[PDB]
This record gives structure tokens, sequence and C-alpha cells, in this order.
């Protein structure tokens, strides 16, 4: 139940080797806590694509609203970036004017 | 032809070079690459190398006396 | 005179290879923000 | 909103893992001052993780809240406003890109040429 609490508890369970009070005992323990770690994350992330797939059938302008604020940040990126590079073109031809 | 020399590197391709005398799309490093070739041939004849150090050695080349 | 000479030509070819190496910084910036733009 | 969180979502597993990752290659470092420097980032990491998976259940919680559409109903098999907001930004990062290629093409010729006369001077 609520895949984040499996999630917490089989990361607990990773650990569960270490904080207590030889190799293949510790090895068939960290494969097994890493794989039921792995499928848990893995179960995670499709959940969270299911979700954003039926919000996109569903919702789609809120997709769009995504796309406009990715689209503006990669316009004020690219300003960011030309005129970083402008002030080096300027101090670089007050350089080479002094030879 | 008189002061202009075409070739055809590449078939859809053109070269010129023209010596503009004043007498009162230019590519620039082809005409700087172009002095410092000849300068390059002209300090070949000049070199150090041709110099032997053993005084008994005749002339020419260090390379091609090795 | 040669020296001299001499002289001024190595400081105009630490310039420019020095500026070589910055304008390559900015370049491959630029590289990739513009092949990665989303268009 | 709700279609960004799903995003955000699956960016905090995404980084759990790598974060645990991270942990295990620090704790298969450390040699029993910079002791007390493996310290401090094992404690840091470990106060990071915890803050990931405390905002992995807020992003649970809020995009569980906001299904009548069943998957597999929704794959494409064979047999407004808005929209005029995404061509002005699309026209206005178009314009943009094509400027800089323009700046980019001026600093390879530029980086070639000087690449090949300062070739040449030997």
């Amino acid at each position: 139940s609520t895949l984040v609490d499996e999630l917490e508890s089989s990361f607990e369970a990773c650990f569960a080797s270490l904080v207590s009070q030889d190799q293949e005992e510790i090895r068939t323990g960290v494969d097994q806590c890493i794989q039921k770690f792995l499928d848990i994350a893995r179960q995670t992330e499709c959940f969270f694509l299911q979700k954003r797939l039926q919000l996109s059938v569903q919702k789609p302008e809120q997709v769009i609203k995504e796309d406009v604020s990715e689209l503006r940040n990669e316009l004020q990126r690219k300003d960011a970036l030309v005129q970083k590079h402008l002030t080096k073109l300027r101090h670089w031809q007050q350089v080479l004017e002094d030879i | 032809v008189k002061n202009q020399i075409i070739s055809q590197p590449f078939p859809s391709l053109q070269l010129s070079i023209s010596l503009c005398h004043s007498s009162n799309d230019h590519l620039y490093v082809l005409e700087h690459n172009l002095h410092l070739l000849i300068r390059e041939f002209h300090k070949q004849t000049l070199s150090s190398i041709m110099m032997p150090h053993p005084a008994s050695a005749p002339f020419g080349h260090k390379r091609m006396r090795l | 005179r040669n020296q001299q000479l001499r002289t001024l030509q190595e400081e105009c070819d630490r310039k420019l290879i020095t500026l070589r190496d910055e304008i390559s910084i900015d370049l491959y910036e630029l590289e990739e923000e513009y092949y990665s733009s989303s268009s | 909103n709700t279609a960004s969180l799903c995003r955000i979502g699956q960016e905090t597993v995404q980084d759990i893992v790598y974060r645990t990752m991270e942990i295990f290659q620090l704790l298969r470092n450390m040699q029993l001052g910079t002791y007390q420097d493996r310290l401090t980032k094992l404690q840091d990491n470990l106060r990071q993780l915890s803050v990931l998976f405390r905002k992995l259940r807020l992003v649970y919680d809020k995009c569980n809240e906001n299904d009548p559409i069943p998957v597999e109903q929704l794959i494409p098999y064979v047999e407004s406003e808005e929209r005029r907001e995404i061509a002005e930004v699309n026209k206005k990062l178009k314009q943009k890109n094509q400027q800089l290629k323009q700046i980019m093409d001026q600093l390879r010729n530029l980086i070639w040429d000087i690449n090949a006369m300062l070739a040449m001077r030997n």
C-alpha cells in the first residue's frame, strides 16, 4: 500500500546489514535488497507516467502551459549566454586594439 | 591569362588567383598563407640546416647527412 | 632590429592564441545551446 | 500544473536512486581531518535524501488527489489563445536561433582562420 511507503521500507532494508549490533551472505543480501529497491522505484516512475498520460489526454492546457514556460526559459538562457559572450568580445577588442 | 589563374578543384567549384596591381568574397587566409609559403621557400635556401657542425663535413641538409 | 621585431611577433602570437582559447570555450557553450534548442 | 507535478515526482525518484548510489560510493571510499569531512558529506547527503522522501510523499499526495478514463483506451490504434501564445514564442525563438547560428558560424570561421594562419607560420 502507498508505493512511497514501500520505497521507504525497502530503502531502509538496504542498510539493515550494516546498522545492527562472510562474503556470500553480504552478496545475496545486497542483491535482493537492491533489486527490490529498483523494482519499487520503477513502479513509482510508472505510476507518475500513467498519471501524466491521463492528464495529457484529459486536460491538455496544462501541457501547453509547461511548454510555454520551457520556451520562455530557453529565451532567457539564450540572452544570458549572448550577453556574457558580448562582454567577453568587447574586452578582447580592447585587448587586441592595444598592440 | 594575363594576371589571373583559374582552377577547378572540385567540379562545381572555381578558384581564382589574381594579382591586382593598382598602379596609382576574398579569402584572406589563403593570401596570408601564400606569403608564408613563399617565405618558407626562400628560407629553405638560407637555412642553418645546411651548415655542417663537423668542420671537415662538406655541406648540405642535415637529414641527408644522417 | 631583429630582436625587437621578434619580440613584437611573439607578443602578437601570444595574444592571438589566448584569444582563440577563450573564443573556443564560448563556441562550445553556444554550440550546446543551439543544438540542444527545442524549437 | 499537475502535469508538471508528475514530472517533478518522476525526477524525485530519479534523484533518490542516484543519491543512494553516491552514498554507497562515499561509504566505499571511507578509510577508518578528511575523516571529519567525509562525515559531514555523509550526514549532509542523508539530510538531503530525507528531504527528497518528504517532498516525494507530498508530490504523491498532490497528484493522487487530482480517474474516469482507464489506460489502454488512450493509445491510437489504426482502425485557444494559448496556441497563439505558443506560435508567438515559437516564432520568437526561431529568430533567436537563426541569429545564434550566425554568431556561431562567425566564431567557427574565426577559429579556423586563426588556426590556419598560425599553423603556416612555422
